């Protein structure tokens, strides 16, 4: 199993932008998922299976998060993007496989840069 | 012995919040007891009491892998096992007994992450603490806050509810592994287990935050009667404050007078 990351880039001030990342392979189960970045290191967005949601305190109201269960795949939506959101994010998604296995797996991280 | 404890507090420049119940008699003493405090690194012990509700003995077996991004700004067992991963069973051990900040995460994300834990703990009746955050972001409460904290009233209520019979919210089996990792705990040497009588045992969780905060949680037995829970939470005026594990050992031995 692996997590594939896509959405980012640079955008200037005030802009958006949207980070998606599919879980693939033989998954029987999802609890969190969700975006951490490194300025240092915090959590950004999370959502477990059931939908609840968990922000940081300097992206609420900005930024939402969003997952489709059925794909295996979270979503962040980021909004009104500030030069002190510039970044790696990078998804984590803490899952089980059909083989047995269980762990907290990590995308490959995605650059966002906020710049004039 | 509220001006006992007025007394202490003026000696560490602290504010403290007690509460401890005899399970025998009910008998109580609290200060401040309804008063919020940075729960810090108690919190990691309801984890592990909502984990072993979730699970089975064999499932704590399951090994659990992560990466170094997992790995935070403690991580003192964690960081040895980042090749093999650790079982649920190891990271609640690690968690309990050493404080091992990637360990508490690992758990909370495997039951839902603090949204879940909150719902659980919920549904235990503890209306009061309020997880919001992972370590160690939790530690970084302002006083007044909500977020990331409870009440010395609650956190015995809950700890309690987990780890004994009455009212009995683990079955044996995992009250008696939920209390042999409190008991084995490393850290708390300083606090209650320093302010208890001779030949008492002690069962206890501490943790440390923003603003001097410096708590313990503990069940405790006596050689022969019923056990006290407590919890002795403390914290400072400034934020980047040092704290001293005395305040917490004295203020126990003020509390076991009360009761004896
Ligand atoms: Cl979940
Ligand atoms: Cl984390």
């Amino acid at each position: 199993v692996q997590l594939q990351e896509s959405g980012g880039g640079l955008v200037q001030p005030g802009g958006s932008l949207r980070l998606s990342c599919a879980a693939s392979g033989s998954i029987s189960s999802i609890t969190t998922m969700g975006w951490y970045r490194q300025d240092g290191r915090e959590l950004v967005a999370l959502i477990n299976s059931v939908g609840d949601t968990t922000y940081a305190g300097s992206v609420k109201g900005r930024f939402t998060i969003s997952r489709d269960n059925a794909k295996n795949t979270v979503y962040l939506e980021m909004s009104s993007l500030k030069p002190e959101d510039t970044a790696v994010y990078y998804c984590n998604a803490f899952m089980s496989t059909n083989s047995g296995r269980t762990g907290s797996f990590w995308g490959q991280g995605t650059q966002v840069t906020v710049s004039s | 012995m509220k001006d006992d404890f007025a007394k202490l507090e003026e000696q560490f420049d602290a504010k403290l919040g007690i509460f401890a119940l005899d399970t025998g008699t009910n008998r109580t003493v609290a200060y401040r007891p309804d008063e919020r405090f940075a729960f810090a690194s108690t919190i990691k012990a309801l984890t592990v009491g909502v984990l072993l509700q979730q699970k089975s003995i064999e499932d704590l077996n399951q090994r659990i892998t992560y990466t170094r991004d997992d790995l935070v700004n403690y991580n003192p067992i964690t960081e040895k096992h980042v090749d093999t991963g650790m079982t649920l069973k190891e990271l609640a051990d690690a968690s309990l007994r050493y404080s091992d900040n990637a360990a508490q995460n690992l758990i909370l994300k495997q039951i839902g992450g603090p949204e879940s834990l909150k719902k659980e703990l919920r549904k235990i009746g503890d209306e009061v603490t309020n997880p919001e955050r992972f370590e160690p972001e939790l530690n970084e409460v302002n006083p007044g806050e909500t977020q990331d904290t409870s009440t010395a009233r609650a956190l015995v209520t809950s700890l309690r509810a987990f780890a004994l019979e009455d009212p009995g919210k683990l079955p044996s089996e995992k009250r008696e592994l939920l209390i042999d990792w409190m008991k084995r705990n490393t850290t708390g040497d300083a606090l209650i287990r320093a302010g208890v009588p001779d030949g008492w045992e002690v069962a206890d969780k501490t943790g440390a935050a923003s603003y001097g905060t410096r708590n313990d949680i503990a069940i405790i037995w006596p050689p022969k009667g019923d056990p006290v829970v407590l919890a002795v939470l403390s914290s400072r005026d400034k934020k980047d404050a040092k704290y001293d594990d005395k305040l917490i050992a004295e203020a126990t031995k003020v509390v076991m007078k009360a009761l004896n």
